[PDB]
């Protein structure tokens, strides 16, 4: 993906978190786990959402064909009538089509941008007091009980103190 | 780069198709070379499945992932010859195709083997495959599919 | 000792259009429409035309 | 149409200096639509790329692993041809070498080293051996060098002359039998 | 570009790189070198020929004008025609046209993004074991011979060995 | 935003740097202030100002509806003429609809991009000669004085002078 992180320096997904798209996995003295980052999360669910009522409801507006009859000798305007209503088909067609592929692109990405930023938050908090293994993990320096694998999710690793 | 089989006898007509598995897959470096006996190779197939230029339509590369394949739909005789696989700098050991008859059996004179099919046979040097009935000569105890 | 990373780059004065930017000169491009003709008509994949003429 | 003429000795002396050389036409040996390589085989190591060089707004050259301390490849922009150079030979090295063009045919411009134009080749002999007629007994034997004509293909003896049987010409020596 | 290495970080691309779009230069006592990321590189050329090929096939299904005539008195349908065969055409004048910008756009930030992830897949390996001079290049701490330098080509490289 | 810069590691903008788009905050012995980064300004202007003149022009040509009328027994046609109409300016609706949000995207991070950018570009130079705060600041280890301030909004900071 354009990020780098999903099926990148991030090898593979998680089975074991459920319960968002996003989040962390704790390692330390106590035990072990997973945790979803609910505010990623929570963004990620409001943005594809609003997208795909964006898209259902830009394709509102579009051509509907009504039947119309033509007799023998009106064979030019039967044509007309039937190249008029084709093409309006196969322009909408196109549209729709192109604008789907267009918007899941968008949508993986989107995703693969979500966990590179969740990875350079935890990053740009824990600095120099841990070990950045370059597979989405971080070797802390000092013991990391609860507490504080909580304040890393937090937004509150207090670094001073470390 | 690894070529399957090393060599092969086919008939006029028949349907041949050669393998290169490769270290790691690529599809655009990967091409195939023909090389008849003195002559230097020539480009036959490039990026795993484009015809090279002036490359009749009988044949065709397929790949995937590792495995790489060159296709002859119909072989014909002039497609005798050693098939090279090649990914960057790197080449595959070849493939013989030699264009298979029925079994023959040497006539062995002193230590002369004449006249024989297939190549392998035990007793040197080997001509190339006769032109016209397709056996092969070898230049004492012959052991042979089809003596002293 | 050190190691680099780096990108192609070529002679090629192919230029391109985008959105936010015209005429960016790209390493490789592909043109994708026929601008000629041979100014005849023709036969039509070996079917002659009814040319009508005056 | 390219064409690739090469040229130069066919014999080296063991520790000595070999010298080949391709002529081109049809194309610039410093065009950005070429790479000129050297390629050799030899019915032990098969096909094996050497080298090459090639112009990019400057000069760049690439030897192979094998060969790389004894490898010189140099293109001359007066007569339009390159050369391969290759330092202290040994038995090992005894091959036919090609000259060949690669990068004419790119994906996406991209040279995938996918060569379109060989050279006929240049069968090179590391030998010290100097000319010598054949013995006939027709058992064609202790000859050097390559080629008698009168037919099985010479075998090279631990002499380090040739032998063949035909089931006799030798113009090198000047003899016929 | 939106990923900052393409004239960015790395100010330009190299001519003496042939045989990729993506790559390493390498520089220690056995000499320097070029070396292309031929996986890297097999992955941008299967994105973009889809690409083109998709582009190419969406436009397969498009409007086609047929020729119909009209008498003197038969102005109004006529220009009707006309119209209906002009207004197709300039809507599959635009779409062939606006699919060719945006998909241009996003083929050169790709390249961006596939250099920048290359970087850093690299960056990610050697850790501290080199320092990151801020142009495109690693120098080592460390002798890095031939094998070493091929090991960061790998994503073998031995961290703990160093 | 899909770069991680703007309302991210940065959490707000500046009210107080007026006079461009991006740019730098300096805090020393001297005093302090801020500076616009007047070249990575005035490319997102070029590009912004090309994207708007793109979209308008590409509107340029579009379909228009002529005044056409029929008579009491011509309802056939009438109708025809009226789904033709209505059909294009849906279809021109959507387009410049959907482009404007396609494009208010890509604008919006099209920022955020030129922002991670620039912090990237001083985060290059300084390298271990400073702290990475985590929120868009870096912390000297030496004095840096205005001349040296202004070296690093240059391009010229000498890293080993320090
Ligand atoms: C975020 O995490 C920190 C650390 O987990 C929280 O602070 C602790 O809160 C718990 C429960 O309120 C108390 O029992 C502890 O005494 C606190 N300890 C420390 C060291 O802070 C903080 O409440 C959390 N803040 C959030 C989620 O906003
Ligand atoms: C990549 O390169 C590294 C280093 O060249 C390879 O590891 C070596 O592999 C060779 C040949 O297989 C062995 O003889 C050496 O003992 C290895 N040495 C070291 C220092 O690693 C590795 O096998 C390669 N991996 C690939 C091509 O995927
Ligand atoms: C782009 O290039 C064309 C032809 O080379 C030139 O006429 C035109 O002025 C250029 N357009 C812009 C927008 O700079
Ligand atoms: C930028 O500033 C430094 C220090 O003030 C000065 O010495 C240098 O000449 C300037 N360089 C530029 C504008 O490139």
């Amino acid at each position: 993906g354009l990020f780098g992180a999903i099926a990148g320096f991030i090898e593979g997904g998680w089975q074991g978190m459920v319960d968002g798209w996003y989040g962390y996995h704790h390692s330390n003295e106590q035990g072990s786990g997973y945790a979803a980052d609910k505010e990623s999360t929570q963004k990620a669910i409001d943005g594809v959402t609003n997208k795909v009522n964006s898209i259902i409801d830009k394709m509102n507006t579009q051509f509907e064909a009504v039947g119309r009859e033509f007799n023998n000798l009106e064979r030019r305007i039967e044509n007309l009538n039937k190249k008029m209503e084709d093409g309006f088909l196969d322009v909408w067609t196109y549209n729709a089509e192109l604008l789907v592929l267009m918007e899941n692109e968008r949508t993986l990405d989107f995703h693969d941008s979500n966990v590179k930023n969740l990875y350079d938050k935890v990053r740009l908090q824990l600095r120099d007091n841990a070990k950045e293994l370059g597979n989405g993990c971080f070797e802390f320096y000092h013991k990391c009980d609860n507490e504080c694998m909580e304040s890393v999710r937090n937004g509150t690793y207090d670094y001073p103190q470390y | 780069m690894t070529q399957s089989p090393s060599s092969l006898s086919a008939s006029v007509g028949d349907r041949v198709t050669i393998t290169c598995r490769t270290s790691q897959s690529l599809s655009s470096y990967t091409h195939w070379y023909q090389q008849k006996p003195g002559k230097a190779p020539k480009l036959l197939i490039y990026a795993a499945s484009s015809r090279g230029s002036g490359v009749p339509s009988r044949f065709s590369g397929s790949g995937s992932g590792t495995d790489f394949t060159l296709t002859i739909s119909s072989l014909q005789p002039e497609d005798f010859a050693t098939y090279y696989c090649q990914q960057s700098r790197t080449f595959g050991q070849g493939t013989k195709v030699e264009i298979k008859r029925t079994v023959a059996a040497p006539s062995v004179f002193i230590c002369l083997l004449n006249n024989f099919y297939p190549r392998e046979a035990k007793v040197e040097s080997v001509t190339e495959q006769d032109s016209k009935d397709s056996t092969y000569s070898l230049s004492c105890e012959v052991t042979h599919q089809g003596v002293t | 000792d050190q190691i680099c990373i780096g990108y192609h780059a070529n002679n090629s004065t192919e230029q391109v259009d985008t959105i936010m930017e015209k005429n960016v000169t790209v390493t490789h491009a592909q043109d994708i429409l026929e601008k000629t003709h041979n100014g005849k008509l023709c036969d039509l994949d070996g079917v002659k035309p009814l040319i009508l003429r005056d | 149409q390219v064409q690739l003429q090469q040229s130069g000795p066919g014999l080296v002396k063991p520790s000595q200096t070999l010298s080949l050389t391709c002529a081109i036409s049809g194309d610039s040996v410093s065009s950005y639509n070429a790479v000129w390589n050297w390629i050799r085989q030899s019915p032990s190591r098969g096909l094996e790329w050497l080298g090459r060089t090639y112009y990019r707004s400057g000069w760049y050259n690439d030897y192979a692993e094998s060969v790389k301390s004894r490898i010189t490849i140099n293109p001359d922009t007066s007569k339009n041809q390159f050369s391969l150079q290759l330092n202290s030979v040994t038995p090992e090295d005894t091959a036919v070498y090609y000259c060949a063009r690669s990068g004419h045919i790119t994906v996406f411009g991209v040279n995938v080293d996918a060569f379109d134009m060989w050279g006929q080749g240049t069968m090179v002999t590391v030998s010290s051996a100097s000319t010598k007629g054949p013995s006939v007994f027709c058992l064609v034997k202790d000859y050097f060098p390559e080629p008698v004509t009168v037919t099985f293909p010479a075998v090279l003896q631990s002499s380090g002359l040739y032998s063949l049987s035909s089931v006799v010409n030798h113009k090198p020596s000047n003899t016929k039998v």
